């Protein structure tokens, strides 16, 4: 399918920056 | 009381001695003509 | 042949030397 | 109180050249490699394998004397004295290229050797074993060039010959056919090895300029203890200088130390990889998408594309001499040049 | 068969073993006569 | 700080070491010498003497072809010179 | 520590740790295995490399019949 | 060229025109560079095998200094008797400011021949 | 059933971070060429 | 141009080039030796063909 | 706190969280091969198995697949070509399957043995301490790998009750699987011998079995308990890493030089196929063959199977490649359509010559044509103003048979030029590169990439195995050597035996 | 769009190196 | 010009994945003390 080529990095990073927000505040957290 | 032969003595003349001879060769081949 | 001994002859000749200068500290 | 641990004893005896159990593979291997070189370089052609001179009894010097590799028709025989090639006759074997091999498997072996005596010495003397394994890098770089490579090739004949000249037309072959400097594998290696230097001479020099007076006399050599506590020179003023020269400086000794292992070693390794891919032809030789723009573009040019057409040059010009097995016959037409050179 | 190859085969087993054999025969005589005084 | 072997500075200038390697040395060199004045070196290691690397009227490297009769075939060369 | 039917079943087969045969025990007739072997991964290795020709071993392609 | 194929353009032409590879100098500068590395792993290497004990196996070594501390971290006696003992004693040094200096001397004197 | 003994907190001090963030992007700088090819 | 013949070379990012293969471009040949700052050049882009930000870094 | 190079040394003394770890690491290893093979299958066109086999494709766990006998989809088709097949459960897709289920089991029992580490399977009976017996361990495992060793020779290659294995003739036309007979003479350690594998498998099985059982019963020396600290689990990491990198080096090696396990409709040709023009010598015997038969040259040529003259062709050879030019085979030259036929070029004097083959080595190669003696005749000029040997001056002409262009010539001198630029590469073919818009740049085979891959994973775990082995006989000085290592013992002459203080003089 | 990806990571550098000068663990004696 | 697309994203990761393991490893450091 002809589908846009930046899709796949846009998907990418609206997953990857704000689940590793989360991860480094829960981790330090707990390490506290 | 020092020892003569020795696993240093054995070491030194087998690079020593193969040395002299090969220089000894080495020499000769400066007088060789074509 | 014989360039073999003539190679040879001062190796020997300086072994045989050397080994009966030193003989007698070596025995020691 | 058996033979075996006699044998332990007078092996692990402290003399003036320490033999060890380690030192029964190193010391004929190391002696056998370098013994193989000297009688080659001195003695033995590389006419019939090469069509080249290579000994000082032919005429060589110092810098173009080589023990060359086999014939290319030798495959990746081990061209041992008494196998089906040279038959036992010790003459042909040198003929035929038999000291390359002899030398690079002796050497190899030689090696490990090397490397096992760190760790013997190493642990009867109580230390730590860092420098066998910093030692790991020359292992890695021997057997990945002289051993790995012409492996993944036709022969032997690719691998390198043991000579000054002949190594260095191995450098100006990987730039021609493998475009070896646009490695990365390269580059990092490059840059572990330029890294190590710098480090070694930056820090021999901070010491011996921050060093603490210690004796009275204009010589400062004189003034070190080998067995006293205290540093012999200042950290702190040390790391106050590179601070404010450099940005950043050194504040903790075992690290600096550690780094100064860490950097050269790496690059060798990396150096390494990028040579095993060689072996396969698996080159870094081209950008892509530079090639599909200067097809389409004329007018396009970078430094790039001029070090190729230097790589063209440097193949159809190299190869019939170089590569002697595949008679080459180029004409003086199909011969790339630019004008008038 | 009995090819050439094999017999060299045999011929660089048996050189060898002579040269790692003569060498601890050698190393163990040493060893025994020239021992550590504990 | 020693492990027992006599000291090199001691041994070399010692006249009986000199006594000994005065005669060895020479002889050393002079044997090395031998070797290639008599020509023996070429016939050992099969290197061509410098008439001996072309026939007359040949400009083609006598170049081993061939894995198995590698050694036939340097001979066959050989022959193409006597 | 916890105690399951598994465990009890498997348990004698980690119990001798640190049991050793004393001395040198059978290292001698260890080396002659490493021996054994040594010689004939040289055959495999020489037979692949052409080093050891063997009558009726081609060692081609073209011994896929 | 500043520049990274540029450099190696400069290089290849270099070689063409002076066969930079047969001249000495840069021979020297070569053996500035390996000797370089190789005395740089080496020095790092034997500091390193000879850290006195100062921290546990959960910890790095490296908290066994502590900046601007007075004694020595390592062992040089340690070293020396090491790296003597690996080629002949005579080979090694025991002084540690003679050690630094041919530190700075070996690739400093290389690449000045090579430059 | 006790906590499991041989947990061991982990750590990256500050310069560690400083190095390692180097080491990474001048890698990416290195390779992204060749990415893209 | 940096050999002065009119064959100018593309050394910069925005031209085709990638981190590998950009250079800043040594200036021409026709320069030789001489002396090129901006305020010698007629304009900017006279410069820039020319080779002159190689001679200013 | 642990640096971050160290976390996991948390689990050197928790035999439970160990096994845990494995059981993680085994999952994840058998998901990775249930997602790449419904990738391939995802991606596979299994519609030409002549000139688009699996290794122009870029495919990868496929041939391992089609090895040991998975050769057919669910969907219908096989790998060998026939169609209306039916592979039962163990398809392409099964097996994808079976690794993705296996994964996810594997993967709560690794969670169940980490929650439940503190068995007292794993607690010394005498001490309380957590405790590994690894002599003992060695043998029951090694025992395990006998059987499973034998099991594989004796039932899965034979077919006496499994599938075989590939085999193939020895120019990769008819491959299959079949049954295999083990060869017990000196021809098994032929490594082209495909019953070699199966009598190694059967001897080497019951070699296994019979020292798992010495090993099982039989406790090693103190001597040499002590030399490699059998009490400490790194030293079993050490020997295993240092196995592990010797078997990368086979696999690499065999990969690359061939043998009866790679053979070449799974993984391609092999350099050296080019090299000594090994499919070339086969068509221009087919060839003679024909003609002395009395048929005519177009008959002969066109009797060569094109998958035959596809082997003869440098695209295929896998050491054209690049390290950085990414993805299948056609993605550069194109998807092979149709072999164009048997170029066949005369001068205008009716001499037939011969197009110089470019080497493995060069990246560009100049046209040479030479006559039977090797006596250059003709070629593509560089500089025009004093050549001798061009095309047009040499009239030089080009005719086909067999293929597609079979008994067309062709003489204007700029489509010859066109065929024998092609004719460096070997054999010419028809490409389609329009469907994957092909760059036109040669890439290597599954053959090169995984003889890659393997070859630097085995020199890096060489470092791997020295850095584990220092630290087993060196762990007592790991954070550092004794504080209270008196000059005594480094100086020299003081101990006549280096280290032992019992030699004092 | 590759133009734009070498330009950031030099630009992650540049930063890095700001932050590892002026915002470095201050070195302390013991 | 005619980059390789994925180039781009591969790139992204390259950068991405492991500074993040850094930062995580290093805030987590730094509210221990
Ligand atoms: C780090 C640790 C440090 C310690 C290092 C210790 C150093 C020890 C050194 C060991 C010596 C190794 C010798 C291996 C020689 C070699 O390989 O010899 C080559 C032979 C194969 O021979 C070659 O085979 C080729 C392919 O031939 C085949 O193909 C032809 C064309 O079709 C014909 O059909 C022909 O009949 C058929 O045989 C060509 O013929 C070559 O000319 C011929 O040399 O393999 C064989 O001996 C055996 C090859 C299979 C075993 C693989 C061994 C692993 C080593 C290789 C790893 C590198 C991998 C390469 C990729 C990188
Ligand atoms: C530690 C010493 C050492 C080591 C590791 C090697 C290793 C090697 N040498 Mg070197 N060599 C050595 C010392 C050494 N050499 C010495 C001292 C000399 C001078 C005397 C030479 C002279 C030499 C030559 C001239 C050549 C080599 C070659 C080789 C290679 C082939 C070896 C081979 O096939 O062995 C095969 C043999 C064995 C592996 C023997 C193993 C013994 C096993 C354990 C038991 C055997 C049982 C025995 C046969 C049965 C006895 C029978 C009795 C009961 C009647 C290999 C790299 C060859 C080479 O470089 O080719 C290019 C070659 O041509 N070596
Ligand atoms: C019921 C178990 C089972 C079965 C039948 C299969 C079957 C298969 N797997 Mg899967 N696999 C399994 C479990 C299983 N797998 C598990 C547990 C994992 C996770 C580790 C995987 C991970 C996996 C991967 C990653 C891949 C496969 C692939 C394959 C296929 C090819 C197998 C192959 O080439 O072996 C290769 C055989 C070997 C490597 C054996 C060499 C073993 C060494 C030499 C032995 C070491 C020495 C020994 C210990 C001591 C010597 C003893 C001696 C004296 C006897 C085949 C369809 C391949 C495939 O096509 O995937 C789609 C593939 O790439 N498998
Ligand atoms: C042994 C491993 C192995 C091998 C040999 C292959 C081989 C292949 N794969 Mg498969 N693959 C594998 C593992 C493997 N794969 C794994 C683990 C995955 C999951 C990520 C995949 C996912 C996958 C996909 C999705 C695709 C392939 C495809 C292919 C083909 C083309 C590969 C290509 O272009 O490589 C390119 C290789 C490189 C560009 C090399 C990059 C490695 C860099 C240089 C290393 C990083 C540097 C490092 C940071 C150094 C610094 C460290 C130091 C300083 C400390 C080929 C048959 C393609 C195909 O054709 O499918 C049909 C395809 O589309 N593979
Ligand atoms: C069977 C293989 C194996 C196993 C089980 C181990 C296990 C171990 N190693 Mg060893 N090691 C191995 C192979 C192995 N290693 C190899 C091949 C090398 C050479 C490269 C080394 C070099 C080495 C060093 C130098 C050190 C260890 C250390 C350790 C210990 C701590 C590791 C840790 O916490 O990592 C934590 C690692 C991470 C958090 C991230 C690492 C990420 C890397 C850079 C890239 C990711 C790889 C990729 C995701 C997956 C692998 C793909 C492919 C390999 C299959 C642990 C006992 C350490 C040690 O001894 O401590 C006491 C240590 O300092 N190892
Ligand atoms: C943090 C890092 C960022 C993490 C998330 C990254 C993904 C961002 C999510 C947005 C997705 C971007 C759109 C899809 C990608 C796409 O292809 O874009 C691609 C487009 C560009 O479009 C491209 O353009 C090319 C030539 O320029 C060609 O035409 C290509 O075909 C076309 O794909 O990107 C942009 O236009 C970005 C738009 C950003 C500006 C939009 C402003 C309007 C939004 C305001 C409303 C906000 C209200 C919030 C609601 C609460
Ligand atoms: C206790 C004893 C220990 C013994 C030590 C043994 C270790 C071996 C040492 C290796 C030395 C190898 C150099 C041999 C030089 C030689 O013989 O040339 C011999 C050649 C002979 O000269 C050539 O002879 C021919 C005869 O047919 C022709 O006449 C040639 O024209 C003529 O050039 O001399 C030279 O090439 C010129 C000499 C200058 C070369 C010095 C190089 C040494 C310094 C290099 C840099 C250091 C490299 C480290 C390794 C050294
Ligand atoms: C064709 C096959 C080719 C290879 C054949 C295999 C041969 C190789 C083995 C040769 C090894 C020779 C080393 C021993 C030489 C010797 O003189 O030491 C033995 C003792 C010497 O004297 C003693 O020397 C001793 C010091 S030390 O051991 O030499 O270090 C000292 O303790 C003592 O007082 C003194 O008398
Ligand atoms: C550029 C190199 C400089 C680095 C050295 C650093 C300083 C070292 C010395 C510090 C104090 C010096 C005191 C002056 C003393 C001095 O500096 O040392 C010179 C030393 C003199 O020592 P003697 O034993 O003669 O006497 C003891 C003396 O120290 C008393 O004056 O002689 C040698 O060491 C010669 C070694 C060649 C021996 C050849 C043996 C063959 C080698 C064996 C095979 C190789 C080994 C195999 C390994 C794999
Ligand atoms: C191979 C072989 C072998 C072996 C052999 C050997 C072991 C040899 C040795 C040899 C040797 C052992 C030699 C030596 C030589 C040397 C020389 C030739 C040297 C030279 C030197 C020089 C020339 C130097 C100079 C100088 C300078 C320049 C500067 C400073 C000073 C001086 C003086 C140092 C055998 C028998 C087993 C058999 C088989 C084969
Ligand atoms: C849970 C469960 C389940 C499910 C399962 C699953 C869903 C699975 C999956 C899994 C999977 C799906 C997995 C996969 C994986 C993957 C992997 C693991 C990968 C890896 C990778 C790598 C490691 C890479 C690396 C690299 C790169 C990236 C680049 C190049 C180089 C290299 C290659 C190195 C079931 C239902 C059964 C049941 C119940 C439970
Ligand atoms: C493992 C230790 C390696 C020791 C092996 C050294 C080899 C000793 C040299 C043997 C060379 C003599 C063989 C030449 C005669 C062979 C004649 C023939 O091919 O039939
Ligand atoms: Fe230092």
């Amino acid at each position: 399918m002809e589908v846009n080529q930046l899709g796949l990095i846009a998907t990418a990073l609206f997953v990857l920056v704000p689940s590793v927000f989360l991860i480094i505040l829960y981790v330090q957290t707990e390490s506290q | 009381s020092y020892p003569i032969f020795t696993v240093r003595w054995v070491a030194v003349h087998t690079l020593a001695v193969p040395t002299i001879f090969f220089l000894g060769a080495i020499a000769a081949m400066q007088f060789i003509q074509r | 042949d014989w360039r073999v001994l003539v190679v040879l002859l001062p190796v020997l000749l300086a072994a045989g030397w050397a080994v009966r200068n030193i003989l007698p500290y070596a025995v020691k | 109180r058996g033979w075996f641990d006699i044998l332990d004893d007078w092996l692990k005896r402290d003399r003036f050249v320490f033999v060890g159990w380690s030192g029964i593979l190193l010391f004929p291997c190391a002696y056998l490699a370098l013994g193989g070189w000297l009688t080659g370089t001195t003695f033995v052609t590389s006419w019939y394998t090469h069509g080249l001179a290579s000994s000082y009894l032919e005429g060589c010097n110092f810098l173009t004397v080589a023990v060359s590799t086999p014939a290319n028709s030798m495959g990746h025989s081990l061209l041992l004295l008494w196998g089906p090639e040279a038959q036992g006759d010790f003459t042909r074997w040198c003929q035929l290229g038999g000291l390359w091999t002899f030398i690079a498997l002796h050497g190899a072996f030689g090696l490990i050797g090397f490397m096992l005596r760190q760790f013997e010495i190493a642990r009867l003397v109580g230390v730590r074993p860092y420098n066998a394994i910093a030692f790991s890098a020359p292992i890695a770089v021997f057997v990945s060039v002289f051993l790995i490579y012409p492996l993944g090739q036709s022969s032997w004949f690719f691998a390198p010959s043991f000579g000054v000249a002949a190594i260095f037309r191995f450098l100006l072959f990987f730039q021609g056919f493998h475009n070896w400097t646009l490695n990365p594998f390269h580059m990092m290696g490059v840059a572990g090895v330029l890294g190590g230097a710098l480090l070694c001479a930056i820090h021999g020099a901070t010491v011996e300029n921050t060093l603490f007076q210690d004796g009275e006399g204009a010589s400062t050599f004189r003034a070190f203890n080998p067995t006293q506590a205290e540093e012999t020179y200042s950290m702190v003023t040390a790391n106050r200088f590179w601070s404010q020269i450099f940005g950043i400086a050194f504040s903790n000794k075992r690290w600096l130390h550690f780094f100064m292992l860490f950097v050269p070693v790496t690059g060798l390794w990396m150096s390494a990889i990028g040579v095993v891919g060689l072996a396969l032809n698996l080159r870094s030789y081209d950008f892509i998408s530079q090639e599909i723009r200067a097809a389409e573009d004329p007018e396009f040019e970078t430094f790039y594309t001029k070090n190729l057409l230097l790589n063209e040059g440097i193949r159809a010009w190299m190869a019939p001499q170089d590569q002697p097995h595949e008679n080459f016959v180029f004409p003086e037409e199909v011969l790339p040049r630019g004008n008038a050179l | 068969t009995i090819t050439p190859s094999l017999k060299g085969f045999f011929i660089g087993l048996l050189s060898g073993a002579v040269v790692l054999g003569l060498t601890f025969a050698v190393l163990i005589a040493i060893s025994q006569i020239d021992k550590v005084q504990r | 700080g020693t492990t027992g072997e006599r000291p090199f500075s001691d041994i070399i200038t010692s006249v009986r070491y000199w006594v000994i390697h005065s005669i060895t040395i020479p002889a050393l060199f002079i044997a090395g010498w031998l070797f290639v004045s008599t020509g023996l070196a070429y016939d050992v290691f099969g290197t061509p003497r410098p008439d001996s690397y072309y026939a007359q009227e040949q400009r083609s490297i006598p170049l081993v072809t061939d894995r198995f009769e590698a050694k036939q075939q340097v001979e066959t060369f050989l022959e193409q010179l006597k | 520590a916890r105690r399951t039917w598994l465990g009890d079943i498997l348990r004698p087969l980690n119990s001798e740790y640190g049991k050793v045969a004393p001395g040198w025990g059978t290292t001698p007739l260890m080396a002659v295995f490493m021996g054994l072997f040594l010689v004939f991964l040289l055959i495999i290795l020489e037979i692949y490399n052409s080093t050891l020709i063997l009558d009726g071993v081609n060692v081609s392609w073209k011994a896929l019949g | 060229p500043l520049g990274i194929s540029g450099t190696f353009n400069f290089m290849i032409v270099f070689q063409a025109e002076h066969n930079i590879l047969m001249h000495p100098f840069h021979q020297l500068g070569v053996a500035g560079v390996f000797g370089g590395a190789l005395f740089c792993a080496m020095h790092g290497s034997l500091v390193t095998s000879s850290l006195i004990r100062e921290t546990t196996e959960t910890e790095s070594a490296n908290y066994g200094y502590k900046f601007g501390q007075e004694e020595e971290t390592y062992n040089i006696v340690a070293a020396h008797g090491y790296f003597g003992r690996l080629i002949f004693q005579y080979a090694s040094f025991n002084n540690s400011r003679s050690l630094h200096f041919f530190l700075a001397a070996w690739p400093v004197v290389g690449v000045w021949f090579t430059a | 059933m006790e906590p499991n003994p041989n947990r061991q907190p982990v750590e990256l001090n500050r310069t560690s971070l400083y190095l390692g963030l180097l080491l990474i992007l001048v890698l990416a700088l290195l390779f992204s060429s060749y990415f893209f090819n | 141009d940096i050999d002065g013949i009119r064959e100018p070379v593309s050394g910069s990012l925005l031209y085709g080039n990638n981190i590998i293969t950009g250079a800043v471009v040594p200036s021409s040949n026709a320069i030789g030796l001489h002396f090129y700052p901006i305020w010698e050049a007629a304009s900017l882009d006279e410069w820039l063909y020319n080779g002159g930000p190689y001679q200013l870094i | 706190g642990l640096p971050w190079y160290r976390v996991h040394t948390v689990l050197i003394n928790d035999p439970g969280r160990l096994i845990a770890a494995h059981l993680m690491h085994t999952a994840l290893v058998a998901g990775w091969a249930g997602s790449m093979a419904l990738y391939e299958l995802a991606t596979f066109d299994p519609s030409d198995p002549v000139l688009n086999p699996m290794w122009r494709q870029g495919m990868f766990v496929l041939p391992f697949m089609a090895r040991l006998g998975v050769t057919g989809s669910w969907s219908g088709w096989s790998i060998t070509g026939e169609t209306g097949i039916d592979p039962g459960f163990w398809s392409f897709e099964g097996v994808a399957l079976a690794h993705i289920v296996l994964s996810g089991l594997l993967f709560l029992a690794a969670c169940w043995h980490w929650v439940y580490w503190d068995l007292e399977l794993f607690r010394d009976p005498r001490t309380g301490e957590p405790a590994l017996d690894l002599p003992k361990m060695f043998g029951i495992h090694l025992f395990l790998a006998g059987l499973l060793c034998f099991g594989f020779g004796a039932f899965h290659l034979t077919g006496l009750f499994g599938p075989g294995m590939w085999v193939s003739d020895p120019y990769g036309l008819t491959g299959s699987v079949q049954p295999v007979a083990p060869e017990w003479g000196p021809d098994g350690f032929n490594p082209y011998n495909p019953g070699g594998v199966v009598a190694h498998h059967i001897a080497a099985g019951i070699v296994g079995i019979i020292a798992g059982l010495f090993h099982i019963l039989v406790r090693p020396p103190q001597r040499l308990y002590k030399a490699l600290r059998m009490g400490n689990i790194e030293t079993v990491l050490s020997s295993s890493i240092a196995a592990v990198f010797f078997a990368a080096f086979v696999v690499a090696g065999t990969m690359w030089y061939g043998s009866a396990t790679t053979p070449i409709e799974l993984f391609g040709p092999t350099r050296y196929q080019w090299d000594s023009s090994y499919f070339q010598q086969e068509i221009n015997r087919r060839v003679q063959a024909s003609l002395a038969s009395g048929a005519t040259l177009e008959e002969a040529w066109s009797a060569i199977p094109e998958k035959l003259a596809f082997y003869d062709y440098i695209g295929n050879n896998p050491a054209k490649g690049g390290l950085f030019r990414t993805g299948p085979m056609n993605k550069g030259d194109g998807i092979a359509q149709a072999w164009k036929g048997h170029a066949v070029f005369r001068n205008k004097e009716g001499e037939e010559l011969f197009v110089r083959r470019m080497p493995a080595f060069f990246e560009s190669f100049p046209v040479i044509l030479t006559d039977k003696n090797g006596v250059v005749k003709a070629d593509i000029p560089f500089r025009r103003a004093e050549s001798k040997y061009s095309f047009e001056q040499q009239g030089v002409t080009v005719s086909f048979y067999g293929g597609e262009l079979n008994g067309q010539t062709f003489t204007d001198p700029p489509t010859v030029k066109s065929y024998a630029r092609k004719a460096i590469f070997g054999e010419i073919f028809e490409f389609d590169t329009e469907t994957l818009n092909s760059d036109g740049i040669f890439r290597t085979s599954p053959r090169g990439w995984f003889t890659f891959a393997h070859a630097v994973f085995a020199l890096l775990f060489f470092f791997g195995h020295i850095w584990h082995g220092a630290r087993t006989l060196f762990r007592d000085v790991f954070s550092g050597i004794d504080p209270e290592l008196s000059p005594e013992q480094v100086e020299w002459g003081f101990y006549q035996k280096v280290g032992d203080v019992t030699t004092r003089r | 769009m590759e133009t734009i990806t070498y330009v950031f990571i030099f630009a992650c550098i540049i930063a890095l190196f700001f932050f590892a000068i002026f915002f470095r663990e201050p070195p302390r004696i013991t």
